[PDB]
RNA sequence: UGAUGGAGGUAGAGCACUGUUUGGACUAGGGGCCCAUCUCGGGUUACCGAAUUCAGAUAAACUCCGAAUGCCAUUCAUUUA
RNA sequence: GCGGUCGCCUCCUAAAAGGUAACGGAGGCGCCCAAAGGUUCCCUCAGAAUGGUUGGAAAUCAUUCGAAGAGUGUAAAGGCAGAAGGGAGCUUGACUGCGAGACCUACAAGUCGAGCAGGGACGAAAGUCGGGCUUAGUGAUCCGGUGGUUCCGCAUGGAAGG
RNA sequence: GUGGUGGCGAUAGCGAGAAGGAUACACCUGUUCCCAUGCCGAACACAGAAGUUAAGCUUCUUAGCGCCGAUUGUAGUGAAGGGUUUCCCUUUGUGAGAGUAGGACGUCGCCACG
RNA sequence: GCGGGGUGGAGCAGUCAGGUAGCUCGUCGGGCUCAUAACCCGAAGGUCGUAGGUUCAAAUCCUGCCCCCGCAACCA
RNA sequence: UUCGGAUUGCAGGCUGCAACUCGCCUGCAUGAAGCCGGAAUCGCUAGUAAUCGCGGAUCAGCACGCCGCGGUGAAUACGUUC
């Protein structure tokens, strides 16, 4: 790789909030929150809300109710 | 209209095969390159193929379908 | 490394075994990945097309190369040569980064995300992902973007079968539809 | 607009090569390295 | 799906142009170069007799190895006293299609130091 | 019949000699028109002679026209002195060469085939025969 | 050409000459369309008609001859077009200044507590005498000085654009294209916007170090022109400038439908612009623009 | 005049390129008919049909080919001048 | 007579060397390039299919198929994929004095040229380079302008003028 | 047997299939090093030897294509003649293209390791 | 064959000399009027005949093509 | 825009046999044009204009209209040429 063209490169962890599953990976983006991870090398983190393992699709559950039908609706409404 | 040409420039071979030649002679005036330079034959700035020594010119195939003039001294 | 590790720990024997392979040289893998960002509005503006490339370097940790136009085209004001389109080659430990970044963050935050499309294969064992929208990936900043735009992700693979391909890209992890 | 033009050597003032250059592209005067016959020897030619 | 060319046909098709314009005689033989991923050859041929006049290798056992580029180094020096004891001085170096920048620089460094005339 | 494009607008006449090169056979009708001389054979010719044969067919069967006016010959005004470049085109025309299978018929039966034949033929300049496939 | 008088006589001398000029020129091409014109009708003749035939290659020769020596009119030097137009609109208040002072560190305090309030698509002129602050206070508004005291507030619907007095906006060493060059402008709007300031073709190439003064100036308008800013702090605008194209900027001021706070000691340009309000320096004096400025610049 | 060696693209022929061109197979595609029209998807004329393919022609300014002759030359041969 | 044409380049006519006419059939030229030249190194096209945001027949990207069906500043023919096409670095040989010998030719002209010397560019070297893939892009003499010159200088030294 | 390197018109090719890596050649492991990508150690360059014949490569099978191609006949044609002369015919010499019989999945050297 | 022209509905500019599509009448809507005309206020109407080149950029420059108009197409 | 409250979604309240065509009203959600209006044109001379509500007739339900009531409460009239 040419020397200073590239834009700055860092290795940094993530770990989903929502489950806290880690994963190591490089990026651009540099966070100031740093943590330690095994090989006893400390990285910048980046906290992410979601995840493959927090996504439903991977999990193969879907939290959505998929709404409701007017038949039922109907019925609801005046107790029928 | 019609009626333009230009002059026709004489191409073509001026020495025969297995004729002996003189250093420098012209031996094939051509557009691009119709036949080769082979052994002590330079290829002027026209395309021109003359001889680099002296020596009997000798025309041989290049190959499969290329053509090729080449002068042996004696 | 976390996708290499994946890959060859588990994916490359579960590869031999699915498709019956005689030497693990025979093992598809992804041998390249080429990030093409098309973009004809450099033509009204060529500040277009450098921001659009200052967002594909920093989601692909490259510069990226301006690719022009080979031949003029009256029909988009084009001439040749024009500096539209850019793209980046990422391999080895880069292009493991960014696919498992693209596996794990970017692609959870595209809007109404149903998976990724399962017919977009070449007939070779290559497939592209189209990106609608950058803001996906966190380099993005969600506010340096002037004019949203996307992309073209082209993952190039040693496989020869489409097969082989999905499965070693399922296996690297990919919401196919 | 393309025109001859002359190089004359810098050292001995003499007139040495003919040429010529598209003005346009070349709105400068054309300098280069060229063998004065006079003095023998490579000198820098500018247009006059 | 994607190859990979032949990097040996590669060097080929630059080869051929190279030797359109070098090619050796029983005065001025050619000096053809061979790398490969272990090892580097040499050789001087005359192309009117079609004959190799001398060789060397990193196969001669004469070379004690080392580093890729010191054993071509030393293949150089071993073909340049072998093509001395022939009685060959001048030589036209063919760089193989190859790019002369490392081993085959080393290799025609160390035949000029050697004895080599080129 | 007339091309659609000609790559240059005037041609020489040319000069007719020996047989046809080449569709002396019957290829795909039953039974073809064989010219037995060499002549210049025009657009009208062609046509006049097509229409004559398709009518006493009576749109039965198929008809293959083999030849086709190529060719392009010009001329000058009455009153034109000789010079001044060459004429205009004014027709087109197929140089046919004796042994030329003209036109071709299938789908009829023989004597049918044969009347057709003599009325077209009746309306080319040259003299032919009639050829069965073989 | 030399004269002798003064610039009006110049004028009456050249204006006749270009006249008379242009009137030699007209009867020629008249002479060239009347032989053209029989030329035409001999050539369109029948062949049959032998002598019109001749007559009509025997005045082919004199309208050759006549072409060969027929004078070229000099085209006219064109002038500058200028259509400066805000891209936002503006506010009741652009501009809030209040107790504002400021001192060059060493010297005399130039205004103390200066406070005023532009009203908008207002002509505000900066009235004063040579090193009174009149360009210290616009660099004061722009940010370049930060006031010792007080508070410079702009509206945020007020888009400003800055003339400095000394032409210190332009890089001498890049050329007019370079310079001009913008995020918001693609390559052929800037030559259209460049030959509306009379920089034709490879004239934009041109390193900024080998124009004149004047037509550096332009180069600074045409960047005042393409930030479409709704507010022009300008500082001696027509200075540099030739006569002709001073008029042109005050007339096209006149009608920019925004604030304007100039300086100018040209008084046939302020009256073009028509002032509103007239800011005295030193004496701190928002006043009503009027021939009163006389009596200030008197006192 | 013979023997030998050459340069060249004509006659002829050929379709390998480029034009011109016929019929068949298939067909992207285009045409109007109705259903459905958000004009969305059909199903149609042995409707018109590019490209491909099969078969068949054609050429001074087409050639995968290619003569007879003529031409250049040979320390050549015979005869001649 | 009117119209057309007048010099130069390419093709067909032209009858397989060369040459070969017509107010025969087709087109081009009166330039352009400071790189679109030299050299070292490197690269291979056009189209088609499949897949793919904006994006559509057709912009950029990827694989495969693809021997040239592309490109070669500019007409056509000849030639070029061992490149003459394309890219990069360095450069100015688009050099000075010539030039055995050839082609063409009524003359004047025109064309090609190994090689020798001077002094260089590129390259490790070999070696290539006296413009451009080749063939148009031009005009005799007289007269005049500019520059150089160890030439002459009407008794001599200058000058004037050659 | 393999690897270098050449000569000869592809009868040397292409396509398809099969076998092999002992060495050798290759893929192949890496980017600290010279060196590099109009981004990418992919390539070039360098360092190195964990694995694999999977590919390339080598050897072998195949006539599918491509290639070479006799003889016979014919077209044309030099020469000498004729006719009813835009053409056609005869004698003599020459003789294609096409279409085929067939040929052919190369051959001739040198080096280095076996 | 020689010329002249293709720009909003009509008549015209612009074109030479590249940067920004206008003038006169008309049409549409609304005003004024008892109503119409005139008059007043708003609005629409062309990417310049068409296809290609040149250019950073074409109504403008180049080439072709298609339409429309006048003329000619043969003389003792 | 904390202006504006059109349109729209959902959920309700009534009246009525029945609220889709086609009622009024409520809550939540949404948040339209609109930045004081060209030519022209209208009302008004004092408790008037302007502005603010309240009641009523019709009427199951349904008014920005109509009729009426009160609250606050101005500017200007030189003058009769048009
Ligand atoms: N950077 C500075 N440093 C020190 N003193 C300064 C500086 N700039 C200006 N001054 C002083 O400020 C005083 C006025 O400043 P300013 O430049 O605004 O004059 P002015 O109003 O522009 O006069 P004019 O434009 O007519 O010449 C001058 O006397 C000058 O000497
Ligand atoms: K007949
Ligand atoms: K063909
Ligand atoms: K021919
Ligand atoms: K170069
Ligand atoms: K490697
Ligand atoms: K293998
Ligand atoms: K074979
Ligand atoms: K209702
Ligand atoms: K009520
Ligand atoms: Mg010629
Ligand atoms: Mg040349
Ligand atoms: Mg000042
Ligand atoms: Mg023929
Ligand atoms: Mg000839
Ligand atoms: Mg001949
Ligand atoms: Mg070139
Ligand atoms: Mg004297
Ligand atoms: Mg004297
Ligand atoms: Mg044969
Ligand atoms: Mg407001
Ligand atoms: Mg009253
Ligand atoms: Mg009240
Ligand atoms: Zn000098």
């Amino acid at each position: 790789m040419k020397q200073d063209i590239h834009p700055n490169y860092q290795p940094v962890v993530f770990m989903d909030s929502t489950t806290g599953f880690k994963f190591l990976s490089g990026s651009t983006k540099g966070s100031s929150e740093t943590v330690e991870w095994e090989d006893g090398n400390t990285y910048p983190l980046l906290r992410v809300e979601v995840t493959s393992d927090s996504h439903p699709f991977y999990t193969g559950r879907q939290k959505f109710t998929q709404a409701d039908g007017r038949v039922d609706r109907f019925n609801k409404k005046y107790g029928l | 209209s019609n009626g333009r040409d230009s002059e026709s420039k004489r191409l073509g071979a001026k020495s025969a095969d297995g004729q002996t030649v003189t250093g420098g002679s012209i031996l094939y005036r051509q557009r691009g390159t119709k036949i080769y330079p082979g052994v002590n034959v330079g290829i002027g700035g026209d395309d021109t193929l003359f001889a680099k020594v002296d020596g009997v010119v000798r025309f041989e195939r290049k190959g499969r379908d290329k053509k090729q003039v080449s002068v042996y001294p004696v | 490394n976390r996708l290499k590790e994946k890959y060859i720990k588990e994916v490359t024997p579960s590869l031999v075994e699915k498709f019956n392979y005689s030497s693990v040289m025979q093992t598809p893998k992804v041998d390249k990945i080429v990030i093409n960002m098309g973009v004809g509005d450099a033509v009204s503006n060529a500040k277009n097309l450098d921001k659009a490339v200052e967002e594909l370097a920093l989601i692909t940790g490259q510069k990226p190369l301006i690719t022009k136009a080979k031949k003029s085209i009256a029909g988009f004001r084009l001439r040749e040569g024009m500096p539209i389109g850019a793209k980046v080659t990422l391999r080895g430990e880069r292009m493991y980064e960014f696919l498992d970044k693209l596996v794990t963050v970017s692609l959870p935050r595209v809007r109404d995300f149903h998976g990724v499309s399962k017919k977009a294969f070449d007939g070779r064992g290559n497939y592209t992902l189209g990106i609608k929208e950058q803001l996906i990936f966190p380099e993005v900043d969600y506010d340096l973007v002037d004019k949203v735009r996307g992309m073209d992700i082209v993952i190039v693979t040693t496989a020869n079968t489409d097969e082989e391909s999905r499965e070693l890209l399922a296996q690297l992890g990919m919401p196919f539809q | 607009m393309r025109v001859n033009i002359t190089l004359e050597c810098t050292s001995c003032k003499e007139r040495n090569y003919l040429t010529n250059k598209n003005k346009r592209n070349n709105p400068d005067r054309l300098e280069k390295q060229k063998y004065c016959p006079r003095e023998r020897k490579v000198t820098l030619h500018r247009e006059t | 799906m994607i190859t990979k060319p032949d990097k040996n046909k590669t060097r080929q098709k630059r080869h051929r142009r190279v030797r359109n314009k070098i090619s050796g005689t029983a005065e001025c033989p050619r000096l053809n170069i061979f790398r490969s991923n272990k090892n580097i050859y040499a050789q001087v041929i005359d192309d009117v007799a079609g004959v190799t006049l001398a060789s060397a290798s990193a196969l001669d056992k004469e070379i004690s190895g080392g580093t890729k580029t010191e054993t071509a180094a030393a293949v150089g020096k071993l073909v340049a006293e072998r093509a001395a004891e022939k009685g060959i001085k001048k030589v036209v170096f063919d760089r193989g299609g190859y790019l002369y920048h490392g081993r085959v620089q080393a290799l025609a460094e160390a035949a000029r130091e050697n004895g080599l005339e080129f | 019949l007339v091309p659609k494009r000609v790559k240059h607008r005037r041609e020489f006449r040319g000069k007719m000699r020996g047989e046809a090169k080449g569709g002396k056979e019957v290829a795909f009708g039953e039974w073809g028109l064989q010219a037995t001389e060499s002549h210049w054979i025009t657009n009208r010719q062609i046509e006049a002679a097509r229409i004559a044969m398709t009518r006493y067919m009576k749109r039965g069967g198929k008809v293959w026209i083999k030849i086709f006016p190529h060719k392009s010959y010009t001329s000058k005004a009455i009153g034109v002195r000789m010079g001044k470049g060459k004429g205009a085109p004014e027709g087109w025309v197929s140089p046919v060469k004796r042994g030329k299978i003209m036109f071709e018929i299938a789908g009829v039966p023989e004597e049918v085939a044969r009347e057709a034949l003599r009325l077209a033929s009746h309306k080319l300049p040259v003299k032919t025969k009639i050829v069965k496939r073989e | 050409s030399i004269y002798e008088g003064d610039y009006y006589t110049y004028k009456k001398k050249y204006s006749e000459n270009q006249l008379l000029r242009e009137k030699m020129i007209i009867q020629q091409e008249k002479e060239v369309k009347e032989l053209a014109t029989f030329v035409q009708k001999a050539k369109q003749a029948s062949q049959t008609n032998h002598a019109l035939k001749r007559m009509g290659l025997e005045r082919a020769i004199r309208l050759d001859k006549k072409k060969k020596n027929l004078t070229k009119r000099d085209k006219v030097y064109k002038r500058v077009k200028m259509d400066i137009k805000p891209n936002r609109e503006v506010a009741r208040t652009p501009l809030k200044v209040e107790n504002v002072t400021f001192h060059y560190p060493g010297h005399p305090i130039l205004y103390k507590d200066l406070s005023f309030q532009i009203s908008g698509k207002e002509r505000f002129l900066v009235v004063g005498e040579n090193g009174v602050g009149k360009s210290t206070l616009l660099k004061l508004l722009m940010g370049i000085n930060i006031p010792d005291k007080g508070k410079i507030i702009f509206n945020d619907k007020t888009d400003v654009a800055y003339y400095s007095q000394e032409l210190e906006q332009l890089d001498e060493e890049k050329t007019i294209l370079e310079n001009v060059k913008s995020d918001e402008y693609t390559d052929w709007k800037l030559r259209a916007t460049l030959s509306n300031f009379l920089f034709y073709d490879d004239d934009v190439n041109k390193k900024v170090n080998v124009l004149s003064p004047g037509e550096k100036a332009r180069i600074v308008l045409c960047k005042v022109l393409l930030q479409k800013a709704n507010l022009l702090i300008l500082d001696q605008p027509t200075n540099h400038l030739d006569p002709e194209t001073q008029s042109i900027i005050g007339a096209n001021f006149n009608l920019f439908e925004g604030t304007i706070i100039v300086v100018s000691h040209n008084p046939s340009f302020v009256e073009q612009i028509g002032i509103n309000r007239m800011l005295i320096l030193p004496s701190g004096n928002i006043d009503n623009y009027s021939p009163e400025l006389l009596e200030y610049y008197s006192n």
